[PDB]
């Protein structure tokens, strides 16, 4: 199968291959959930990276890099995987005071795509100091290394996402916005971070509301119907026309259906990293009348031959509907480029480079020595190399400075669905290279979202609001 | 003193234990905590007393010995993660297999008495969820631990934060304060309290004028924003240190008196009451736990500490190396602690669940194979167990149900005394004719907004209107 490749040194992987689309004695396996195409694309990216590494005779020569990809659920199953990774070849995990001489089944694990699952896995792995590079995880709590000694990353934290959002707001002069968060911890944390960041940059939030937890493809009670109509009515009543949404892509279906039903138009929606590059949400094509959609993503890096590789191709380690589900998504995924695929690619290559440096081989046979995970983690901090004309090195707080990009949703099946309109550089914390953006206004006039026209006594709590005298 | 030798006792169905016995790496080595914590040792002694008394009983678990394996956990999760792995290893073996599901496991401990810390309880509960090991925790009162989706085998003996936040919301609604400000600590506790109270208020009509966080020892900006709205009722769901820092700053800044709603964290803390000038900051109205206490715990602990010094008993008979070089005066201060009853009741609840699972009767227990830990979950939900003559029950969501007392700080000679003015039991009842308010006369402070009216929407949630 494609979940297992034998090799001298294994490489664990945790990918969200399924999502809860709708008795504790029986455990619901991740197999029966609906297929998530993004997780399968990321798994294909990691497999392609491993195969490319094995192809080259200049990187890890004479040593076959294997991997053991397992399917982690969003939240459901995240203990068994790590137990399987840490056990020996006999599925037995010894317990001892010291783990220095202990060798596990895998030498490094490409972490999950969820902040909470990454936190749980890192808390489990802190004992063994197993190297773990996560992708598409933005929780700020993962930056400190006191409680996550063996955690790395290949994407900037939430601070850079919020900074890019605030810079975009400042460039187009919006000082009156509405923030919508989800009931889960990610949405609340991101909303609080945005509020703290924006309270000191002379931009005032009109109000903040929480969208109820709402998996699609399910029957929703009248209470949450009332909550949704109340939220949308408050949205339409307010004069702010810039809405920033911090919610997983699963929840927003019911909210967007509700606002479409309410016929509210003329707002600039700013998307978080979670649903900025959702193809299964962008395919709706009925949101074109809701205004302009923007989002904060990782720069698209064109990986040569990845699309061709994707097209040519124990328990909780097999999925059947993935290929058929992603077949219908081949065109849009090919056109949209690689944003988190590059993150997984770079994580796998960083692990390979760390292993190559640790083994100490130079374009010839390696020393084929025994490697302990803590040694690999120690050697993985100093990796520095050029990869697809990009520099990959880790900050002291375990982050990789990969440039962000503000992307705009356009609905043209013959062109790129997510068109880059701005570039954000985390190192200098500056947003530049802004290009032409197709607005929803009559002559492309930039949308006006200010709570008071420029004139002076203040009215209300917010400084941004006043009345001309 | 041979005190640490009592941390393990053999029996038919041994028990687990995670206690804060001690307090505080480029190699994968477990950290070692050498400093001694009195609260952890006292809680360990409380659970030991519970187990010993239960084994003394003939009606409960007849003919069977109940063991325990106490384990030292610091505030860190790394130190406490190993003991869980030891807990779920097979009996007689130090290796834990990586099976597909829970049904193939044979843990050596029937249950686990979870950690006191909330974040450590989160980690341990998430770990125990996979194996469906029934873990009951004391003092871990966060609300997200009640989600049965991710904690199918986590219980508790202390009320959750949701109960006290619902009591606070009902207090605001009954008194007519529908225009309030909500604050909380920058840590997990305050953030979760704010997240719960936002939904509770939105459901109950009250809405938040300003929702902010007070950083742990910025605060100037937080109270300035609180001033910017004319709100006379502020809910402070903060820990001891953050609340104390905010109160000290407001004492230095001479902020106007307001009706502060107090969480259980700083309502009873002497650090905040003893702050000079606190009497000039309005009434403090909080909800306090109404729970019993172990009457015989101090006698048991003093007689056991006296008995442990005798060499004969020790010869007749490490996890906590610093638990041996200790005097009674190092634990005498915290003898009258509430959490001891929580630990005792948790142990009693686990024993009662085991007794029900085996279908034992008064004379004895029927012969059968050992009961797996996951079999306890069926008889542990919706379970009524008696602890010291007072019945207790586990909700369908795994929380105990107990009452609350609405207390206010009554000032007399700059010595604040807590006074009972109300009682929350799911439906708040208050006696407002006795409450002594801080205004110029004895009139209830007014903090209400107009939701109907020219209208200018105001509030953090766009609720009210400025007619
Ligand atoms: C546990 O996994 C085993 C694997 O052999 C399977 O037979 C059994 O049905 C599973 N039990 C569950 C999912 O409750
Ligand atoms: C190189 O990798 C490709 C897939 O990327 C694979 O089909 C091929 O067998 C590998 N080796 C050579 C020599 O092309
Ligand atoms: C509930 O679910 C059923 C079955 O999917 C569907 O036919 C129905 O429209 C849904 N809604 C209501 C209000 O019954
Ligand atoms: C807008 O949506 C409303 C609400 O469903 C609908 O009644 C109406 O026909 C739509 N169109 C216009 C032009 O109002
Ligand atoms: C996208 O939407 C179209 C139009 O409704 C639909 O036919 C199709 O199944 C959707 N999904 C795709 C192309 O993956
Ligand atoms: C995918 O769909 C094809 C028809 O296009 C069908 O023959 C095949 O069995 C499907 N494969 C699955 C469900 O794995
Ligand atoms: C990585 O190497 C490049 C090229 O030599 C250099 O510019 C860059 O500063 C290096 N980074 C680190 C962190 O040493
Ligand atoms: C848009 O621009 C065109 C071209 O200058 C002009 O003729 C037209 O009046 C403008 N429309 C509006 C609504 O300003
Ligand atoms: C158990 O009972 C014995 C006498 O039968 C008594 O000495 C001992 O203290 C009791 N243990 C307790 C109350 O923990
Ligand atoms: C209280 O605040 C003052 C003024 O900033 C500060 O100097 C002092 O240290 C604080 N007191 C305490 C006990 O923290
Ligand atoms: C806070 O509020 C009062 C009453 O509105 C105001 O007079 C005062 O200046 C403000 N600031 C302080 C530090 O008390
Ligand atoms: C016991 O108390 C003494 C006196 O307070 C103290 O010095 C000593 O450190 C304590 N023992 C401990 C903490 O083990
Ligand atoms: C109680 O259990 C014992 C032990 O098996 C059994 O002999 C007895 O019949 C049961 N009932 C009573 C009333 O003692
Ligand atoms: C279970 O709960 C039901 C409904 O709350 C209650 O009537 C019943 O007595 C409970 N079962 C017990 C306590 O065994
Ligand atoms: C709660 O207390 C009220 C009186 O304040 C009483 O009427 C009610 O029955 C009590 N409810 C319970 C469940 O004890």
């Amino acid at each position: 199968s494609d979940f297992y490749l034998p090799g001298d040194y294994l490489l664990g992987g945790l990918f969200s291959l399924h999502a809860n689309m709708k008795n504790f004695l029986q455990v619901p396996m991740c197999k029966e959930y609906e297929v998530k195409v993004i997780g399968y694309n990321l798994m294909q990216a990691m497999r392609f990276a491993v195969e490319e590494i094995n192809n080259d005779s200049s990187l890890l020569p004479g040593v076959l890099l294997g991997y053991e990809i397992v399917d982690v659920c969003y939240i459901s199953n995240n203990v068994q995987p790590v137990l399987y990774f840490l056990a020996h070849e006999d599925n037995l995990l010894p317990i001892q005071e010291d783990y220095s001489n202990y060798i596990s089944r895998v030498v490094a694990v490409i972490g999950p795509d969820n902040s909470e699952s990454v936190m749980t896995v890192a808390n489990f792995l802190s004992l063994f100091l197993l190297p773990q590079i996560t992708y598409s995880a933005i929780s700020d709590e993962l930056r400190d290394k006191v409680r996550f000694p063996a955690l790395l990353r290949t994407t900037p934290s939430a601070d850079h996402h919020i900074e890019a959002m605030v810079q975009l707001m400042l460039h187009f002069r919006w000082n009156w916005i509405i923030v919508l968060v989800s009931s889960d911890t990610y949405g609340r944390d991101n909303g609080q971070l945005l509020g703290e960041r924006v309270a000191r940059r002379d931009i005032c939030i009109a109000f903040q509301e929480t969208l109820p937890t709402l998996q699609p493809n399910q029957n929703m009670t009248s209470e949450e119907r009332q909550r949704l109509v109340t939220i949308v009515d408050k949205l339409q009543q307010s004069t702010a026309r810039v809405v920033v949404v911090f919610s997983p892509d699963l929840t927003l279906y019911h909210f967007f259906n509700e606002v479409l039903r309410q016929n509210f138009t003329g707002a600039v929606w700013i998307a978080s990293e979670s649903w900025a590059i959702d193809p299964v949400l962008h395919n709706l094509t009925e949101l074109r009348h809701l205004g302009t959609f923007l989002g904060i993503t990782i720069q698209s890096v064109p990986i040569p031959g990845f699309s061709e590789f994707r097209e040519w191709g124990t328990c909780n380690q097999e999925c059947d509907n993935c290929l058929n589900a992603t077949l219908s998504f081949n065109t849009i995924l090919r056109l949209s480029g690689e944003r988190v695929v590059y993150s997984v690619y770079s994580a796998v290559y960083a692990v390979a480079h760390a292993l190559h440096s640790l083994l100490g081989c130079d374009k010839s046979t390696c020393t084929k020595r025994v490697v302990y995970p803590w040694q690999l983690l120690e050697e993985i901090w100093k990796v520095n190399f050029t990869l697809l004309d990009h520099q990959i090195f880790f900050d002291p707080q375990g982050d990789v400075a990969l440039h962000l990009e503000i992307v705009q949703w356009q609905w043209d099946r013959s062109q790129n669905p997510f068109q880059s309109v701005a570039s954000y550089y985390p190192l200098q914390r500056q947003l530049k290279n802004i290009q032409d953006i197709s607005w929803h206004t009559i002559n492309n006039t930039i949308p006006m979202s200010m709570c008071s026209k420029r004139c002076k006594k203040p009215v209300g709590i917010h400084v941004c609001c006043f009345e001309c005298i | 003193l041979c005190l640490s030798q009592q941390l393990r006792m053999k029996g038919d169905y041994v028990l687990g234990g995670l206690f804060p016995l001690g307090e505080a790496r480029t190699r994968p080595s477990s950290p070692v905590c050498t400093r001694f914590s009195s609260n952890g040792l006292l809680w360990a002694l409380a659970m030991k007393m519970a187990v010993e008394e239960i084994n003394n009983k003939s009606d409960l678990l007849p003919g069977l010995r109940l063991g325990y394996d106490l384990f030292d956990t610091c505030s860190e999760p790394v130190v406490a993660m190993k003991p869980s792995l030891m807990f779920l290893a097979k009996a007689g073996s130090r290796d834990i297999a990586a099976y597909c599901n829970y049904t193939q496991y044979q843990p050596r401990v029937l249950a686990v008495i979870g950690p006191h810390s909330s974040e450590l309880a989160m980690v341990t509960g998430k770990f125990f969820s996979f194996f469906l090991m029934p873990q009951v925790s004391y003092g871990a009162s966060m609300e997200l631990l009640s989600a049965r989706e991710t904690f199918p085998s986590f219980f508790r003996t202390v009320p959750s934060d949701r109960v006290q936040l619902t009591a606070a919301a009902e207090l605001l609604q009954e008194f007519g304060w529908n225009w309030v400000a909500a604050l909380g600590s920058d840590d997990e506790y305050g953030r979760q309290g704010l997240s719960i109270f936002s939904a509770l208020a939105a459901a109950r009509g009250i809405c938040i004028a300003h929702e902010g966080l007070v950083p742990l020892p910025k605060v100037q900006d937080v109270l300035h924003q609180v001033n910017q709205s004319s709100v006379q009722v502020v809910l402070l769901f903060a820990s001891v240190h953050a609340a104390h820092a905010l109160f000290n700053y407001s004492i230095s800044s001479r902020l106007s008196p307001k009706v502060w709603v107090a969480s259980e964290a700083w309502l009873t803390s002497d650090l905040v009451m003893g702050l000079p000038g606190m009497a000039q900051m309005g009434t403090v109205l909080g909800f306090l736990q109404r729970g019993a206490q172990l009457h015989e715990f101090p006698q048991y602990v003093k007689t056991h500490l006296a008995l442990a010094t005798d060499p004969a008993f020790c010869s007749a008979l490490q996890r906590c190396p610093q638990c041996d070089c200790i005097t009674l005066q190092n634990v005498s201060a915290g003898l009258n602690h509430h959490q001891t009853f929580s630990v005792y009741a948790a142990v009693y609840s686990v024993a009662q669940a085991l007794h029900n699972t085996l279908q034992c009767n008064a004379s004895g227990c029927p012969a059968q194979d050992p009961v797996k830990p996951w079999q306890l979950l069926e008889n542990m939900y919706n379970l009524t167990f008696h602890v010291g003559g007072l019945p207790l029950r586990f909700d369908s969501s795994g929380n105990v149900d107990m009452e609350y007392d609405l207390k206010l700080w009554v000032w007399q000679g700059s010595v604040p005394r807590l006074h009972d003015v109300g009682r929350f039991n799911g439906s708040l009842r208050t006696e407002r004719l006795k409450i002594r308010w801080h205004t110029s006369d004895n009139q209830k402070p007014v903090s209400r907004c107009s939701r109907q009216c020219v209208r200018r929407v105001k509030g953090f949630h766009s609720c009210c209107y400025d007619c």
